[PDB]
């Protein structure tokens, strides 16, 4: 029904993890 | 500090807006649930008692007499008075089927109005249950944009500075979700109870219309049969 | 990259902003018109609730504003009786009248829901074009970070930034889209119920007056004359 | 740490509470599954048996007798008694067409009532299957924001520090979806079964109405052609 | 050992379990597609020839004479013998309107049952296409839980110890998705085809009901007119 | 590879397959859009012209006279022709209500068939836009599994080679999405416009039906009543 | 009729995981 909202949270998780990757 | 409740202290230009929006949504859905539930439970108990009282009707006059002492806001007596004033307006009209069709359409419009009255906040319940996660995501992506412009305008590899913004974003998200799930579950249970109530009112409407038809057809059969078959073939 | 990566981004962005302003102006116009029509039908229903025959209803409706489905249907039933024109099939007359009334009110309710599907599709497709923007931006960012292999990712920021900006535009166009769509569904359901009520009222009036006129004229003319002359 | 069965402490108290909620929801949905499935298979066998019995039903008394010898707690016997008592009440009347109309109205009303009484828990399963992914993602975002605020109050640089809360979110999502899937499966299954049951009860109700029309036409046409035309049309 | 021919070797309990489940789903939907669609298209050719032959049927007895040698399972034969036995049952009755009404009722019940039996698997296809992404997500969450368990119990920053695990997890996701795709596309195309078939059988049912009503009117009109007119208008 | 279009004729077999599939879906949706739009524009123009031409109907013969000048590709023409031949077949009888109701039912079936064949590509574009993201997702997950087994072969912890593979994967995703969105929006547009067109056909069907009823009533009532009155009450 | 709501989450999750593992620290 509305199981769509995973997109933005998962992508921002990706972004924050990839930017914390250096330090 | 940054608990689920500790947001109005650390709110922002969009954070405060989404926070007040979601707390307003939660409050309004809670009060709608409580008020509509109490009202409909009491109304359904009253309607069950009234249907139990009228479940032994024999004629139109007897049904009206036994229902005179009902509540003022009695949908049953409403339908009885509707049928009675319909018969009054149909006085001196020897068209049974026409009266039956008129009464049927009248009970249909009555139950439609009753469903509209009961199903009055359910639309808003569905709206809020659909939009609360979406406005949560809106606040989340706005917080993401704020964090991104802060990173681009202040480039530092600090691991601790990136935490609070995303934390508040996901907290607003969770507030949206905890406003959404109660909204939809109450919408569903209200749909179930309004289906039951509309089935009950359709049952009592069927009861009153079938009683009307029965008594009218019996009277018509008797009188028409006797008079016509005893007078107008020897009177020719 | 190739200098044709943000052109589609700004294109879909202005598309969402124009869709949102169209939703806003259609909200304004449709709300004004529907509230005006609701007040008009409420006043005219309150005026016509005191009707007994078709003559009084017609003489009162002729004084109303002719921009009302009520008087349209009233004069339509009058013209249908005039077209019946000395035909003693009252039952078929009533059936054709009710069918015409139903077709007319269905057509009017259909004309009422103009932007329903419009806002529906707008709110449905805005998140998808947001996802398209995001995936294309992150693809170009990956192409750039592959052309310049490094662990520092200070260059991905504008790409994902404009991507999530387009996404947020899709959301701020879809949320009002869907809520106004639902509000419109509710108000057109109310208006449809109201016009159905007034159609049932006028049909009941027609049937009642027809039966009133036919009752005595049938129980006094055909009965005695022929059942004594047969 | 050994498995999911041994990670019930390192999460939030509300996370464990909603997890136990999901487990009990799955348990009660499976219980409703077993109970409603047994009841529906019993009703299906009863319907098929009653249909095989009425396969040659061509007389109201015969139908009532052949149905009463079976389990009288059957909707078939209910409908038969309903039609019989309605004819008894509206007897000695000449509203044959209105007789059929009112009878069919009462039959379809009782059929709708019984069908509603059959499909009750389907709505509950629908709500459970709809809210379980939502509450799963709610627990997910709650766990992830708890992890983020814990990393904020602390200072962690390693990559293995985000493991516990994220894993708790994963198991919450898993519980939510293993509650969701069978919910919608049984929802659609029971939808199909109640559709078939409604088809069968409509078939038997149309059979009762057909037999009623048959016997009434047999009693009316012969008596009219033998008596009604000879009663007074000769003395005119 | 990475592809489908070797992933089952190092497959876990739930990996091989969901893999067997999804491949069984794929093969069962393929077999249902083949068998059901072949049966439906063959019955479509049959009913096409049927309505082609019935296009020149302008009577009742001629329709029966043409149906005498139809296919061993011709639905048109079913409807025609239904109308015939219904006339036999409600014979010797001059209230043909109720006969037509009961005929229409029995015919609509029969065509509803036939449409239910023809599309007896469309609901199964819908359920499969709906739940296949959900069991896919179950695979996702279980695999990610296992990978997080492996990376948490082994608090190391290594990457080659978890790459095959997440690889098999996403492989389970991919196989669930490639099982979902054919299910849903076949369900949609089969729903379109069965809707066309149901429309066609509705056309042939309307044709046979039109023929029944027309022949009944033609047989009753002139005879009743002359007989009743003469007798009960000259003897009055 | 490093070029967006560089790696299209190599290193992508299933990816090229799904890309060709989605581009074929897009172009077939576009040509169906063009053709069906031209067809519906022509149909609605012709229907509006014929409605404004026949709005002054008084009887079926005048309707046929004003309609003979229509284009041979006129659905309203074939509807009124079906009505006329049905009246011709039902002639030599007196089942006024029966004739009008059987023509009404045949007209309902005919307009249902016309709407289902006119609005044919609706489900086409629906399933096309539904499966396009499915096959795009299958392509991207297959590319992901290929990259993962490649890293499993040569253990690469870098990010350089990781970029173009996932880039082509998301390219497949975006292509599926930009094939789906136009499909679904034009499907919605076609659904709305064919709903409006079938509503217009319903209006013209109601027009011809009320015309039939009115002409039958006017041609029957006065003539029959006065002639039979005179005849059988001077000869009875 | 709809299109889908599930399939995107698969690639979102797998990209999230490949990125968090490819993260050096």
């Amino acid at each position: 029904i509305n199981v769509t909202p995973f997109i933005d949270v998962m992508l921002v998780l990706l972004i924050i993890f990839m930017v914390a990757a250096p330090l | 500090d940054l608990s689920i409740w500790g947001m109005y202290q650390h709110a922002d230009a969009v954070v405060k807006a989404v926070m007040i929006g979601l707390v307003l949504a939660s409050i309004v859905t809670w009060t709608i649930l409580f008020a509509k539930g109490s009202e409909l439970l009491r109304a359904k108990r009253r309607l069950r008692r009234e249907q139990l009282a009228l479940a032994e009707a024999r004629s139109l006059d007897e049904a009206s007499e036994l229902a005179q002492n009902f509540s003022p806001e009695s949908v049953s007596a409403v339908l009885l008075n509707d049928a009675q004033n319909e018969l009054e307006l149909s006085a001196e009209s020897n068209d049974n089927n026409g009266i039956k069709e008129r009464t049927g359409f009248r009970l249909e419009r009555r139950v439609a109005a009753y469903s509209r009255n009961m199903g009055r906040g359910n639309g808003f319940l569905a709206t809020i249950g659909a939009i609360s996660p979406f406005v949560g995501l809106f606040g989340t992506v706005w917080g993401i944009m704020n964090s991104f412009i802060g990173i681009a305008h202040s480039q530092t590899t600090n691991l601790a500075v990136v935490a609070p913004g995303i934390a508040e974003a996901l907290l607003a998200t969770a507030m949206g979700l905890v406003a959404a799930i109660p909204a939809v579950v109450i919408y569903n249970i209200f749909a179930r109870v309004i289906s039951g109530h509309r089935a009950q009112v359709g049952d009592v409407a069927a009861q009153v219309l079938l009683l009307q038809g029965r008594d009218l057809d019996l009277a018509a059969t008797a009188e028409a049969k006797r008079s016509q078959h005893a007078h107008q073939l020897r009177a020719g």
